[PDB]
């Protein structure tokens, strides 16, 4: 089936926000004369906000820059509202840290510098784009329409709906497939369900166009749905289907795209065999030729 | 009538698509859960000699001899068959001291005592926590997801080495040494591995919690309702980092409407309502200071075979003996009749 | 039960970069959707094609209609009130055991496995033979019984469909009719223990009762066809989890988090993954159904062999005993057979004559194999499978140029005392 | 395929509904197709039934109970006693080969005397009574 | 049946195309040849594939 | 000839702490072991119910 609003949910907290920013200080090309990165002015920072945001400015006299990046995110991603138990950033080195290589090219390119990455997942510390305004309760959402959104640190697109269903335990609920089903807002004990934004349904070809369609949605293009038991019928003939083109089980669809049910198939009497009274005897024989297809090798 | 019981001689509990309740014995009882007309849950014999089976809720209760507790989605309206046909609960408080029959009291019962019940459970001599109990506040822990519903078998903080009930602080917890106190039942000489904490009225520790480290840096527990004298720049909660040269503030959260337990291990993970919101580095003790809690407990982490039903628990079996020991490798409280493997 | 899977929304959950990554896959996508969408095709055709009903055998299949006589067959034929499920078959779907999609597009409530296997793409299609008509089908088959003829008064009553059926296999010179009430009592007791082997078998089954042919190890199998069933889709799902080695199992995570063209290229592993999982269900998927084409062949073998029609053919249906009829029952996933077949009791020891031969002139012997001639329990003649003794006549016996030694030697004045009928014409006439 | 072969192309089957199905079968053709064999099976298929009134079997003069000795002929009345196979209502008049001397005489049966039975089985001869007479 | 097997397409039934029909075994025909060289192509593909080489 | 496989001696030989690790997946042991187990018992149930 068939520009999305932002929506964003963490365990609750205020505007608490922090910068990190990370200066890179150089001149050429002839490589360099001189080069410095800091960030926050110290050598090394760690996050001990519950939201920040990164920024990286350069300083550079003589020059076109980029990064070579090992870590899950870069630094531009991080600030997409990302999330971290832990989060600390060097310019030295860190045990078991990702490393991303700011480079330079000065028209013959420099490394200006390494940033290391030393970080732990969880709901704690969000790298968001910027600092809440006004804010007594930075999460946030939009219900009942497509979104795109970050929840709980799952991201992807979907309708947020609120359920009746209540819980008591953790935050969120998930499906056999790790995809969130359902998560809980802390603060009032609601609970959501999210769902896709589009559903598979199955069309019915004839001819050379599409005849209608077979689904979830009850919204459709077509100007005649009706609803099965099980699922809706879109189609340009709300009418009775009396002549069949395609056929699953009892389902069959005509060619104008009428639905509706395939009754029994009639078939052969045979006579029981009786000792005494009221019997009929087969007669007027004519033969039928059938026709049967057996594979004899592979 | 929830309750019947009797001073051949027979039991029926009714409510057609589910199941109903024979019991008969004469003067041991053959107990039959079934889908009687006008297979089986259970069909077995019984020892028997009073006698009654109380159903509540999606549990059935058969007393005779040993307590048998059976779960099962029952709908139950009335009973047929002196008899004492019970339609209104009670309580009452039991003091045994002796171990035996010979109980000393079983005094009437004159407040909390719903969740007295609830929540205070007597722990058997191997750590077990007892058939029955409710797991009223009892979560699973998880990092991650919640486990709605089904089966799982899990390693978990759930052996009682030691349960304080109603306790009166007024106490430093150890990692490494056993919990005092008076232990509710039986007691096991075992440092904790973790401690569960069963809250009553948490405004008793927001009007405190001291994680210990193995380090040196004691974190506490500071939540405030419109009051930040040194907070700024509903209550909310922060973590006071207190090391030797600093005292910070880190702000963790906004304190949830609710909330009825918390766990913290000797890892340093913390648990508030099973969500695992806090990792810290290891600890040597927890200090608790008020002058709140149902229960404190002090436990070691199981493999466990839990039910999960609306993210609640019951039925845990412990895979300690033998036959558990098949039964969580099967994943199943009940294993038909046959040959399974065991090394 | 047939499913069908999207396999674009399997592979990309939504995410339209990662569909133009995976069109250069296409024809993975089309061969995977091809096998799946034709296979649900043929077996539905076949299904239906054999399915068939008569409404001439439906009609006589009620509890008012069918005019049972002695032979109860109250737990076997269906309820009129609209039509219900007989007691038999109440009992083995109630025992053991159509998904409704409306509800998942609703968000509302927490979605459950169905609608979460759903939303990965993955959708069961109804049955190609709803419950219903599963029943009607086994009622025409035993209606059908009865049908002696068209337009006649009533349906043909039991025990004369059952006279025909025990002529077939002997002729009956046991007329008496006694001795259909001493079947249909016995028939009455084996639905009985049947009726109740379907309800808790488990409390006192031996090893010999659990063997095969039996209500337990019937019973048994429709259990494992239904607890199986499933076992399929929920390898498809859960290999959704597994990160092919990327940042994350999420598409949508890995663009959120990294540049575009490292993105891609951990997209990429991640398709290859979710495309090889769609391929081995496919591979299990096709494999079920040929399995099951093999006992649905089976199946129409046994309606049209044994129940349409009885079965010459020593132990096919039943097994070990003389067939006389079977009955249908509508199943979960099928068809439950149950078997009526006679077993004897007691033996008559007599002793066969290989031949008569008269004045040294006339080798006598019987015409038809299967019949035999003996003096104990005067000559008779019955079916060697029944014993069921008639004198014989004139015209069972043939002539044989020659004697043997095991030929009873008779003169022309004995013959009329062995074969009644027989006349010696000459006598007759000179005397 | 070979039992196809053997049973429904080289024999005629007589297993209901395994050659063709639903039908009475009476011989099969074989052509080639690629990677096998296709089958062409030549099945009657009756267009209409005759309505008749089955007999059980005749008694004669409370002595003899008569009946067939195959299972698979009836005698009936109408459409005078014919017989015919259950499968095709192609009648010819009975004989006196086609029945059996049972010892016992049921309800259904017939009550026929020494003189209608040579109208009822035209080959019978009731010898005493042509040496007699 | 001869000309069922020229254009049977134009005017079959439901009925028509069931079991022991020459729309039906032809069908059978047609995918049992289709499908003859489906697994040559799943082995001759697999040799593009780099190991982690 | 039946096969049974026991799931944590061929997954986990022996080592205890390979075994705790293994309990997340009990349920794909319980599977491997099930399918064995009922279809060895299967399989003399026919074969000597047949052979009488
Ligand atoms: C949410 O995520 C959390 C984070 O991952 C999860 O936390 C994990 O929880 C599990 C389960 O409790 C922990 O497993 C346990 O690990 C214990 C120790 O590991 C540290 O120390 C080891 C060195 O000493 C141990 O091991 C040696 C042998 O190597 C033994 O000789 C010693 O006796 C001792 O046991 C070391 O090897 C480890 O690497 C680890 O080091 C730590 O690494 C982190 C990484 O950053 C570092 O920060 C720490 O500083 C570092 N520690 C140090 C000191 O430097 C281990 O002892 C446990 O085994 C015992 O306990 C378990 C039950 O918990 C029993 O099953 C065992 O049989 C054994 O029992 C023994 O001790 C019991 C304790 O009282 C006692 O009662 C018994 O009688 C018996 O003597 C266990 O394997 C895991 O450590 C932990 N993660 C971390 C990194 O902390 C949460 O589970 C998760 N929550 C959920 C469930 O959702
Ligand atoms: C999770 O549920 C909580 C609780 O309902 C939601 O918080 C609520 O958010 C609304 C909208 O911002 C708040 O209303 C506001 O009140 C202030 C005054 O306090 C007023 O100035 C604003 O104009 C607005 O009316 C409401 O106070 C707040 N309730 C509480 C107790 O937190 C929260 O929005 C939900 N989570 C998400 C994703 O937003
Ligand atoms: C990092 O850079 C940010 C800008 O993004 C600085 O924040 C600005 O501070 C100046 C001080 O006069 C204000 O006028 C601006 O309004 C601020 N901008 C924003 C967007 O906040 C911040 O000072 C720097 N942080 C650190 C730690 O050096
Ligand atoms: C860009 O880098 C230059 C150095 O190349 C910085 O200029 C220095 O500023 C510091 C701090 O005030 C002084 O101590 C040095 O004497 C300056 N050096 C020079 C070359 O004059 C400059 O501050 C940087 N600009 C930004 C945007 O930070
Ligand atoms: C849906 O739209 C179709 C057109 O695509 C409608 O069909 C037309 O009906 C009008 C009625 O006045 C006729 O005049 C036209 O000749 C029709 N067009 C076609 C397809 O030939 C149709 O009526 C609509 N469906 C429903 C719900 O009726
Ligand atoms: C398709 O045909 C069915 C059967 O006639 C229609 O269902 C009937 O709807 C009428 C409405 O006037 C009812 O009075 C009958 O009781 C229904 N019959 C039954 C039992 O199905 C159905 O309306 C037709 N579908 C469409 C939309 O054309
Ligand atoms: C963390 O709290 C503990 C407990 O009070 C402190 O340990 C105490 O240190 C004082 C120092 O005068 C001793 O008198 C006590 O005997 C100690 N008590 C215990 C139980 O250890 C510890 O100093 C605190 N750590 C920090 C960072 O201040
Ligand atoms: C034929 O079978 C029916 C159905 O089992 C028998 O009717 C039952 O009779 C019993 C007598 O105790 C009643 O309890 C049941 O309620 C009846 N069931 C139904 C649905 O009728 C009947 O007895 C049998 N008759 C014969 C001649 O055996
Ligand atoms: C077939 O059954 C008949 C009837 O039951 C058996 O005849 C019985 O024989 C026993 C021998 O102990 C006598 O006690 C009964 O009185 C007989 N019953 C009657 C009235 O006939 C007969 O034995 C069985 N046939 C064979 C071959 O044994
Ligand atoms: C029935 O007649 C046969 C045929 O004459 C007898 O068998 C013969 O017995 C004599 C005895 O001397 C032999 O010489 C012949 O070789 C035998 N002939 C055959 C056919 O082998 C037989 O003895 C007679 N049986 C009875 C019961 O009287
Ligand atoms: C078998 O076929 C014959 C021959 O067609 C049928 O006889 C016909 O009966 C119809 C009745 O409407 C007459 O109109 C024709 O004149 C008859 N044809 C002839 C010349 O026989 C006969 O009806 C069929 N048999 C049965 C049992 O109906
Ligand atoms: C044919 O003869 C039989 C046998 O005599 C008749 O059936 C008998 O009818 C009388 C009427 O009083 C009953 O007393 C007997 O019990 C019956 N005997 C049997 C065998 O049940 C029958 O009526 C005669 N039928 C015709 C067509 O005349
Ligand atoms: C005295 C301090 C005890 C209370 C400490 C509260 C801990 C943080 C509160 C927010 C918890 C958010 C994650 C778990 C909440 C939940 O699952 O309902
Ligand atoms: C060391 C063990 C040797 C194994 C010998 C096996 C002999 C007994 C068979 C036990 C397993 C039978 C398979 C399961 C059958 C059942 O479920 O009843
Ligand atoms: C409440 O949620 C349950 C979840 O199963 C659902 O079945 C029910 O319809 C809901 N009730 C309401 C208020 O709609
Ligand atoms: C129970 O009796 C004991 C005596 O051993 C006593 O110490 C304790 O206070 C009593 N507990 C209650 C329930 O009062
Ligand atoms: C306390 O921990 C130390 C760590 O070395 C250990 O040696 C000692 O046995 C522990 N004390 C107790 C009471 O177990
Ligand atoms: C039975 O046969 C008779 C005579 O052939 C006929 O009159 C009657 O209509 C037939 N059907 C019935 C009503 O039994
Ligand atoms: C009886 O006479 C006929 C006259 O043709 C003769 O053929 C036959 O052999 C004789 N039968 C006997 C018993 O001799
Ligand atoms: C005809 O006469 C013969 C002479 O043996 C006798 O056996 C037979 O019973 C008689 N038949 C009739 C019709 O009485």
């Amino acid at each position: 089936s068939r520009e999305q609003p932002i929506s964003f949910v963490t365990l609750p907290s205020f505007n608490d926000h922090s910068f990190v920013n990370i200066t890179v200080s150089a001149s050429f090309g002839a490589n360099l004369i001189a080069s410095d990165t800091t960030i926050n002015g110290f050598s090394s920072f760690c996050v001990d906000t519950r939201q920040f945001t990164i920024s990286l400015f350069y300083n550079v006299t003589n020059v076109s820059k980029s990064q070579d990046s090992n870590c899950p995110f870069t630094l531009q991603s991080v600030n997409d509202y990302l999330s971290f138990s832990k989060f600390c950033v060097s310019t030295s080195l860190l045990a078991s840290a990702c490393t991303i290589d700011l480079f330079g090219y000065p028209e013959s390119g420099v490394k200006f510098t390494s940033l290391y990455f030393q970080f732990t997942k969880g709901e704690l510390i969000t790298g968001t784009p910027k600092p809440f305004e006004g804010v007594t309760d930075v999460s946030f959402m939009t219900l009942d329409v497509c979104t795109k959104y970050t929840i709980y640190g799952f991201k992807g697109e979907g309708i947020i709906t609120l359920t009746n269903s209540s819980f008591l335990a953790g935050v969120y609920y998930t499906s056999d497939s790790g995809q969130l089903l359902a998560f809980k807002n802390v603060t009032s004990g609601a609970v959501y369900s999210v769902t896709p934004c589009s559903f598979s349904e199955q069309a019915a070809y004839v001819d050379d166009d599409i005849v209608g369609v077979i689904s979830s949605l009850s919204s459709s293009t077509f100007n005649s749905t009706r609803e099965l038991p099980g699922f809706f019928y879109h189609s340009n003939d709300g009418s009775n289907c009396t002549e069949p083109v395609l056929v699953y089980s009892n389902i069959g669809v005509c060619k104008s795209g009428s639905i509706g049910y395939v009754p029994s198939q009639s078939g052969q009497v045979k006579i029981a065999p009786t000792v005494t009274g009221n019997i009929s005897i087969p007669t007027n024989f004519s033969m039928s030729i059938r026709t049967e297809y057996l594979q004899l090798y592979n | 009538v929830h309750g019947i019981f009797v001073s051949g001689f027979e039991i029926g509990i009714s409510q057609p698509s589910g199941y109903q309740l024979y019991l008969h014995k004469a003067t041991t009882a053959r107990l039959r859960i079934c889908q009687f007309p006008s297979n089986c849950l259970f069909n077995k014999a019984i020892p028997a000699h009073v006698v009654g089976i109380t159903w509540d809720n999606d549990r059935v209760t058969v007393f005779s001899d040993k307590i048998y507790y059976f779960y099962f989605k029952n709908d139950w309206s009335r009973v047929a068959t002196a008899m004492q046909y019970v339609y209104e609960p009670t309580y009452y408080m039991l003091n045994v001291t002796s171990a035996g029959e010979d109980g000393i009291s079983y005094q009437p019962c004159t407040a909390n005592c719903i969740g007295y019940a609830a929540n205070v459970f007597a722990t058997e001599p191997n750590g077990h926590i007892p058939e029955g109990f409710s797991f009223n506040n009892w979560f699973l822990l998880s990092n991650d997801s919640t486990l709605v519903h089904g089966k799982v078998v899990s390693n978990q903080p759930l052996l009682v080495n030691c349960l304080l009930a109603i306790p009166k602080i007024y106490q430093f917890f150890s990692f490494n040494q056993t919990i005092d106190g008076v232990c509710n039942g039986a007691a096991v000489q075992r440092a904790p591995e973790a401690l569960r904490f069963n809250i009553n009225d948490i405004s008793v520790i927001l009007a405190s919690i001291v994680l210990h480290t193995a380090l040196g840096t004691n974190f506490s527990f500071v939540c405030s309702n419109s009051s930040n004298p040194h907070l700024a720049t509903p209550y909310y909660c922060f973590l006071k980092v207190d090391t030797y040269n600093s005292t910070v503030y880190k702000f963790l959260a906004v304190l949830p409407p609710t909330v009825r337990e918390i766990v913290i291990t000797k890892y340093g993970d913390v648990y508030v309502n099973g969500f695992g919101y806090l990792h810290l580095g290891l600890l040597d003790a927890v200090t608790i200071n008020f002058t709140g809690f149902w229960t404190i407990a002090s436990t070691n982490f199981v493999d466990a075979l839990i039910e999960v039903q609306g993210t609640a628990i019951q039925r845990i079996l412990y895979c300690d003996d033998p036959v558990s020991q098949l039964k969580c490798s099967q994943v199943a409280f009940d294993l038909d009749d046959g040959f399974y493997t065991i090394s | 039960t047939p499913v069908s899977v999207d396999c674009a929304t399997y592979v990309c959950n939504g995410n339209s970069r990662c569909k133009q990554l995976l069109t250069q896959y296409t024809a993975a996508c089309k061969t995977i959707e091809s096998a799946l969408q034709l296979s649900a095709r043929l077996e539905s055709v076949e299904v239906n094609s054999m399915l068939t009903i008569s409404d001439e055998a439906l009609q006589l299949a009620t509890i008012s209609s069918f005019n049972g006589d002695g032979y109860n067959f109250t737990n076997v034929l269906g309820v009129s009130v609209v039509q219900k499920r007989s007691f038999i078959e109440d009992l083995l779907f109630n025992k053991v055991v159509d998904e409704d999609y409306k509800r998942c597009s609703n968000g509302r409530s927490v979605a459950d496995l169905v609608c979460a296997q759903y939303y990965s793409g993955v959708m069961v299609l109804p049955g190609v033979v709803d419950a219903e008509k599963l029943h009607m089908y086994s009622a025409s088959l035993i209606g059908g019984m009865v049908l002696g003829g068209f337009t006649s008064a009533a349906a043909l009553p039991f025990s004369y469909a059952v006279q025909a059926r025990l002529n077939y296999l002997a002729l009956q010179t046991d007329v008496l009719q006694r001795n259909q009430q001493l079947l249909a009592e016995s028939f009455n007791s084996a639905i009985g223990n049947i009726t109740s082997a379907f309800e808790s078998v488990k409390e006192a089954i031996s090893q010999t009762s659990k063997g095969l042919n039996t209500v337990a190890h019937a019973l048994t199998k429709v259990q494992e066809v239904v607890n199986s069933q499933g076992a399929a889709l929920t390898q498809l799902t859960v290999q959704l989890q597994h990160n092919f080695q990327a940042i994350s199992s999420s598409i949508d995570d890995i663009y959120s988090r990294l540049d575009i063209l490292s993105a891609d290229a951990q997209v990429d592993r991640l398709i290859t993954g979710r495309l090889s999982a769609l391929n081995a269900f496919v591979a299990q998927t096709l494999t079920k159904y040929t399995e099951v084409q093999a006992s649905r062949k089976l199946a129409q073998q046994k309606v049209n062999e044994c129940v349409k029609s009885q079965s010459q053919r020593y132990g096919f249906c039943g097994g070990d005993g003389e067939h006389i009829f079977s009955l249908v029952q509508a199943a979960p996933q099928g068809l439950l057979f149950l078997h009526t077949v006679l077993v004897p009791s007691d033996f008559v020891d007599v002793i066969a004559i290989a031949g008569l031969c008269v004045n040294d002139e006339i080798a006598l012997t019987l015409r038809e194999p299967g019949l035999v001639l003996f003096t104990h329990e005067e000559y008779f003649v019955s079916s060697r499978r029944m014993f069921e003794p008639r004198k014989p006549t004139v015209s069972d016996f043939v002539q044989i140029e020659s004697c043997v030694v095991t030929y009873v030697n008779l003169t022309r004045d004995q013959l009329p005392d062995v074969i009644p009928d027989y006349i010696d014409v000459n006598k007759t006439l000179d005397e």
